[PDB]
RNA sequence: GCAGUCAAGCGUUCAGCGACAUUGCUUUUGAUUCUUCGAUGUCGGCUCUUCCUAUCAUACCGAAGCAGAAUUCGGUAAGCGUUGGAUUGUUCACCCACUAAUAGGGAGUAGCUGGGUUUAGACCGUCGUGAGACAGGUUAGUUUACCCUACUGAU
RNA sequence: AGAACUGGCGAUGCGGGAUGAACCGAACGUAGAGUUAAGGUGCCGGAAUACACGCUCAUCAGACACACAAAAGGUGUUAGUUCAUCUAGACAGCCGGACGGUGGCCAUGGAAGUCGGAAUCCGCUAAGGAGUGUGUAACAACUCACCGGCCGAAUGAACUA
């Protein structure tokens, strides 16, 4: 019915600052700073009390209300993720070949490197991204901690490096071998 | 990429007479074949006052 | 190369096309062999199979034992006679194309082998070299 | 098409002694070879056929029990049916059985020439199209 | 053939079956023919659409047919087997209802291509040719019931053991939760459980060991009870035709601790009456 | 192998540890991919997809209908039950067939100019002494291809249907030169073998004969179809 | 919503909801037990196991124990003065913030405090 | 295909019409198939270009008792390949040899063609009292261009 | 398909529908000025990229005849019709109960609600179905129909355009 306007809340916690220009919007707090460029989504924004901000869509259809949502959820997310962060934990499981896994350098692109998987000779390299750092687990035997202010970054490298490791033209229901993301939760 | 063929628009006068030709045809098939109230809507706030008209 | 042969096998001339007779060179007691098929061989429109030294055939007996007879048995070339480029830097030929059956395994049927045996025949094939009593 | 009593009027109705009478001459004649048939006589032969047979042939078992029933995910046939009521019996049905099993193998491997295309590799050449002669459409 | 048949091709239920024939008569043969083409030329091609779809419904049959080990007169150790689970009588029928459609199916195209040959217009070859389709659709469905069937029992049979009788083997007997499992795990490198709940092995075990050069096979069984062979279960069945049949020589095990509640008596009880087999 | 394998691993190792979120998130993604092939299948696929959400929907209406019924809460002997089961002809006013067509011309000779011939390309009963004449003499043609032998006969009452022979063709409209030559062409009334039935007349004259009437154009099927005339 | 729409899942259970007649029946009930016995309790029981219910309401054959939806008690009652069932019933029905419970019997009240107790 | 049951629905005003399913039809023990019955009209092949996917194989994937090997179906996919041969007392097909595979179709091609339309020849049978043709069968019997455009090269 | 009536074409130009025997307009001497039909007003193309309300994102819409493919299917969209629950707390979200006779009767190696066959009886509730589904040999355990506790207000079901 292209309603006259309809709005949603983001809630800022006193620890964080948010900056927003036309539609770029940052946020900056104790764990770090995020950025996104919103300008293909055509939303404003508005404070109201310094901490919290009404994001509002005027004739707005359905689908733009639903921008309006998501937008509001990605700018939650950056929030936490600066306020809080993320912990992304992976583990690697194997039958018979173990599964070598380290974090190699060149040219500082710092590629993880998983070798020897199901007794392959090839070297399967993940390059990491920005702002998600890695490291391996302490007292958790085969496991890898993945964690960011970025929850895209971190999930999307958490994806990448599960799906290098695919198990093709075997049987899944014997072949249990690969890489699985254990749990997700928060570095604090 | 390699995209298909697409079909044409064209209207092809040809295929204007014949659908004309077969509509008339179809028009008198179905009348030949032809010889062989929902009261108050609802959600109206003065529903009430027909009620009482009745 | 295909079942059997061991490594790889580098081109050389083809002299025995489909429908060529070749002596036996087995002691097996078949007389000549009339090749029907070649294995391996290309596909090509118009073009006639063709095998050479050490390729594996497919060849009935023309002549010889009455058992051997109106069966078509797998075969490996060891003559040719005509002129192949050796990678040694020799053009060579021999006297007469001739053939051996065997399994497709390559295993030899019979006890021996008469007559040279081309290097390239007996380098692909363990089983010929072993029962080759002369080697070029 | 006009209505009529015809159609749905009778006209081959036949009488329980001419079967019967059909049906003692169907065992009681006999063919001549100097004599040949000129005409049948359209008759009901269905009803004098199936003469008496000691036969009955097996019983539809799949109407006792499903295809389902006898194996699958449920499987209710949890026992064997009418297997040997005891151990005896079962051990002289199997002793020979097995000797038969043995001398009926040795039979058919006197035969086998297929045993040489089978060891050797090779095979029959094809047969040829002159030998199949007459016999085209 | 023996030794484990695990080559038997993959059979589809009667309507997957069904459509993918159709499919694949209407993707490899040509789909385009025209009233104003010749009258032969609309015979031919419906002529050999049917054709196609009756040769491929054949190849399907014929198949099926092949890949089953004809249980007849394949050796009386598989025999029994066989016959002790899937039923014989059954799978003999539904292979015979098979081959029956198989042969339905192929006098089906025939006579339809002998009466389509003399075809007059578009419309009745078009016809012809549905028809036939739709015998061979209809012959099909009523192989519904067989086809699932069959589809089980080959999977079964795949995943069967397979044993050489033959062979020098071992067999072991006695109640269930003696030992047998544990035995062979032990003699022998096998997965079989070792749990002591009444029946561990539900089917036949098989694993294999070297003797003075010589391989030997030890084969493991459910058991049997003292039952008198009028009432047993499949499962019981099985061993005591496995004992029967097989030349191996057999062990009768035994549990003198409180476990494996038949007593003593009822374990020499039990080898008493197994004895005709021993 | 020999075994079921795969449950004994399955319950001694487990499935993936991602198996559970996978098919989870799958069967969450299933009404999206559902609507997604109802609009992008194309090229007869979409044919099949509409008319099996089609059947599923009307299975699962009937079912929902079973279940809420179930919620909710002739004369036959003890040896029969638990066992299964004017004078205008049924098909008057046949539509008529041209004399030009069941009528091909076929020449005979090297210069084919002397036809002189009629071929009959509809199916026709030629009775039990057929023997063909010799050629120079025949001109109508009925190939044996035609030739049909038994005809299904469906028994108006107790619903029952039955294949039985062909005795006789009776009278067969438009031009009955047809009935004499046998042709069936739809309309046709035809004797059949009622034996198989069992009909029994009063007085013990039991009936192995009746008239019956095709009901099926033999020209488009490879089958005979009739309605018994009790 | 014209389409892409929340789909409910349909299953074929044999229960269905009860719906506000069990509503009525429990509101009368508690107006007949307001009057029915000598004495009413509330009894704030967030989560028990169903066997001590049982166990707590066959300990006292001689009593009812009345249970269900909070506002539904409530208003049987009595949310104001103005409708009360009995003098001062509101003040009781203003008490009730858990999962009640509301307890009816003859029993002695001290009895019945040392039972709980205890 | 015909003959029947049920109705999600439509509805002489809601008696009639009617979707999806469903019963009878055309030797249950893989046993046989030794039927294979009239296309009055051709089809089948040498060189060679392009195009369609309704995909035989190669490429990337999902679902299958997918333990492996191996096999089945499905999704995209025309970029590249899809062969050497016996059979005319017929060849509207067929067999066996390799190969990853030997998938189906259009433009057809007075360029060449063998069967077929075949003309005055000739031989056996049918018809007819005859001339003659036929239900047969056998056999001997124009053709481009140097004109224009189209294409490959060259001023 | 067989007939009766009624127009045009033939013998017919002209404008329009790109292109035309039937479609729309239309009374053919040579000329000037003006007003219009049907068709159009982004360019080719003479005329407003005019005004007002909505409808459609199409990985070959649409400008396409009104008729065959066409019966329907879309967690694609906009507006409507008919029924339900609702501060005696509407839908959806989180936690608890989901009992006791009872492990109900037939078979059973194992069958405790969830391999199979008839029942599918009764007590306490706010509620518990001789059990909706996953899983164990067997229970166990998880979970659903319903109910209960936290927030709070509109939500759900079938159809029509
Ligand atoms: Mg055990």
């Amino acid at each position: 019915m292209k309603y006259i306007q309809t709005e949603q809340q983001i809630e800022v916690p006193e620890g964080v600052t948010v900056s927003i220009k036309s539609r770029i919007v940052k946020v900056v707090g104790p764990r770090g700073t995020l950025t996104k460029n919103l300008k293909h989504i055509d939303v404003t924004f508005t404070k109201v009390n310094n901490q919290l901000i009404k994001v509002a869509v005027h004739n707005g259809g359905r689908k733009h209300v639903a921008a309006l949502r998501t937008v509001k959820s990605l700018v939650d997310n950056m929030i936490t993720g600066v306020t809080k962060g993320y912990k992304y934990k992976m583990r690697y499981v194997y039958a018979h070949f173990p599964i070598n896994v380290n974090i190699v350098e060149k040219d500082g692109a710092k590629f993880i490197e998983v070798r020897n998987f199901l007794g392959d000779k090839k070297i399967r390299n993940v390059p990491v991204r920005d702002g998600v750092t890695i490291e391996f687990s302490t007292n958790v035997k085969d496991e890898i901690v993945l964690s960011g202010n970025s929850v895209e970054d971190v999930s999307q490298n958490a994806a990448d490096l599960q799906q290098i490791c695919r198990v093709r033209n075997k049987d899944i229901r014997k072949f249990l071998d690969g890489i699985y993301v254990s749990h997700k939760g928060f570095i604090t | 990429m390699r995209v298909r063929k697409r079909q044409s628009r064209r209207t092809s006068t040809k295929l204007k007479e014949g659908i004309k030709k077969k509509a008339s045809a179809h028009r008198k098939k179905e009348k030949k074949m032809a010889k062989k109230d929902p009261g108050i809507p609802s959600n109206f706030p003065y529903k009430a006052k027909i009620l009482e008209e009745i | 190369s295909g079942n059997g042969a061991q490594g790889t096998k580098f081109r050389i001339s083809l002299g025995l096309p489909v429908g060529a007779i070749m002596n036996c060179a087995d002691n097996s007691g078949a007389r000549n062999l009339y090749i029907i098929a070649v294995k391996g061989s290309g596909s090509r429109l118009n073009r006639l199979p063709a095998a050479s030294l050490g390729d594996m055939v497919m060849a009935t007996v023309k002549k010889g034992k009455p058992e051997l007879r109106k069966k078509v048995m797998p075969a490996i070339v060891v003559r040719q006679a005509k002129s192949w480029r050796r990678r040694d830097g020799v053009f060579l030929y021999f006297e007469d194309n001739a053939g051996v059956i065997a399994n497709p395994k390559g295993e030899m049927k019979g006890s021996a082998i008469t007559g040279p045996v081309g290097k390239e025949c007996a380098d692909l094939w363990p089983r010929v070299a072993s029962n080759s009593g002369v080697v070029v | 098409v006009q209505p009529d009593r015809r159609w749905f009027g009778n006209t081959r109705v036949i009488s329980q002694d001419a079967l019967q009478h059909f049906r003692s001459a169907l065992g009681e004649t006999q063919k001549d070879t100097y004599q040949v048939l000129l005409r049948r006589n359209k008759l009901p032969m269905s009803l004098l056929e199936e003469k008496d047979a000691d036969e009955s042939p097996k019983a539809r078992i799949l109407d006792t029990e499903s295809y389902a029933d006898a194996f699958g995910p449920k499987a209710q046939r949890k026992r064997p049916r009418l297997a040997a009521s005891n151990l005896e019996d079962l051990v002289k049905a199997t002793n020979e059985d097995i000797t038969k099993y043995e001398e009926k193998q040795v039979l058919d491997a006197t035969l086998g020439g297929n045993q040489e295309d089978k060891e050797n590799g090779w095979t029959s050449a094809a047969k040829e199209a002159i030998f199949s002669k007459g016999q085209s459409k | 053939m023996q030794l484990s048949w695990k080559d038997i091709p993959t059979v589809a239920p009667a309507n997957d079956l069904l459509d993918i024939v159709l499919n694949r008569t209407q993707r490899k043969t040509p789909t385009v023919i025209r009233p104003g083409f010749k009258i032969t030329r609309i015979r031919a091609f419906y002529m050999r659409k049917v054709k196609y779809t009756g040769e491929g419904f054949v190849e399907k049959f014929e198949d099926i047919l092949k890949g089953f080990p004809n249980i007849n007169d394949v050796h009386p150790f598989h025999r029994d087997l066989m016959d002790t689970l899937y039923e014989k009588n059954h799978y003999k029928i539904s292979l015979a209802a098979i081959s029956r459609a198989k042969s339905l199916v192929e006098q089906v195209a025939r006579d339809y291509v002998r009466l389509l040959k003399f075809g007059q217009s578009l419309f009745q070859c078009k016809q012809l040719k549905r028809a036939a389709l739709g015998r061979m659709a209809t012959i099909v469905k009523k192989l519904r019931d067989p086809l699932a069937y069959l589809e089980q029992v080959r999977q079964h049979i795949g995943r069967l053991p397979s044993i050489d009788p033959n062979t020098r083997t071992l067999l072991i007997c006695g109640y269930p939760n003696v030992g047998k499992s544990s035995f062979l795990r032990c003699i022998t490198k096998s997965d079989v459980d070792v749990q002591p709940y009444a029946f561990t092995t539900k089917s036949l075990y098989v694993g294999h060991f070297d003797y003075k050069y010589l391989r030997f096979q030890a084969i493991d069984t459910p058991g049997i009870l003292d039952r008198p062979t009028e009432e047993m279960n499949n499962i019981e069945m099985q061993s005591i035709y496995a004992i029967a049949h097989l030349r191996s020589c057999v062990l009768y095990f035994m549990d003198l601790s409180e476990q494996c509640g038949f007593t003593i008596e009822a374990q020499v009880k039990l080898f008493h009456s197994i004895k005709p087999l021993f | 192998p020999q075994n079921d394998y795969i449950e004994r691993h399955i319950k001694q190792h487990g499935k993936r540890l991602d198996h559970e979120e996978r098919k989870r998130k799958r069967e969450a993604r299933e009404s999206h991919k559902i609507s997604e092939r109802a609009q992008k299948l194309t090229g007869w696929k979409g044919k099949q997809f509409a008319k099996k959400r089609y059947a599923e929907k009307v299975s699962m209406r009937k079912k929902i209908k079973a279940h809420e019924q179930s919620k909710v809460k002739d004369a036959l002997p003890t040896y029969l039950l638990d066992r299964e089961q004017k004078f205008s002809v049924p098909l008057p006013k046949v539509r008529g067939i041209s004399e030009e067509e069941m009528f091909k011309v076929i020449k005979t000779g090297k210069s084919r100019s002397k036809s002189w011939k009629r071929m009959i390309t509809k199916h026709t009963f030629v009775g039990e002494g057929f023997t063909r004449r010799p050629v120079k003499m025949e001109r109508i043609i009925r190939p044996s291809a035609l030739r049909q032998k038994k005809a299904n006969v469906t028994h108006p009452e107790l619903g029952v249907t039955v294949f039985l022979p062909i005795l006789a063709v009776k009278k067969n409209p438009q031009s009955p030169m047809y009935t004499q030559l046998g042709v069936l062409t739809k309309g046709t009334i035809i004797e059949v073998n009622v034996s198989e039935l069992g009909m029994v007349t009063a007085g013990g004259k039991v009936v192995w004969g009746k008239y019956a009437q095709v009901t099926n154009e033999p020209d488009r099927d490879g089958c005979v179809n009739a309605v018994l005339l009790v | 919503m014209p389409r892409s729409k929340r789909s409910k899942l349909v299953t074929l259970a044999q229960t269905d909801k009860k719906g506000r007649e069990n509503k009525e029946r429990i509101f009368d009930e508690v107006r007949e037990a307001l009057d029915t016995y000598r004495y009413v309790w509330v009894l704030h029981l967030d989560d028990v196991r169903t066997p001590v219910l049982q166990e707590i309401r066959t300990s006292w054959a001689g009593s009812k124990l009345i249970m269900g939806k909070r506002k539904v008690l409530q208003k049987a009652l009595g949310e104001k003065r103005e409708e009360e069932y009995k003098e001062n019933l509101y003040q009781l029905s203003k008490l009730c913030s858990g999962v009640t419970g509301l307890l009816f019997t003859d029993e002695d009240v001290n009895t019945v405090k040392e039972y709980f107790k205890s």
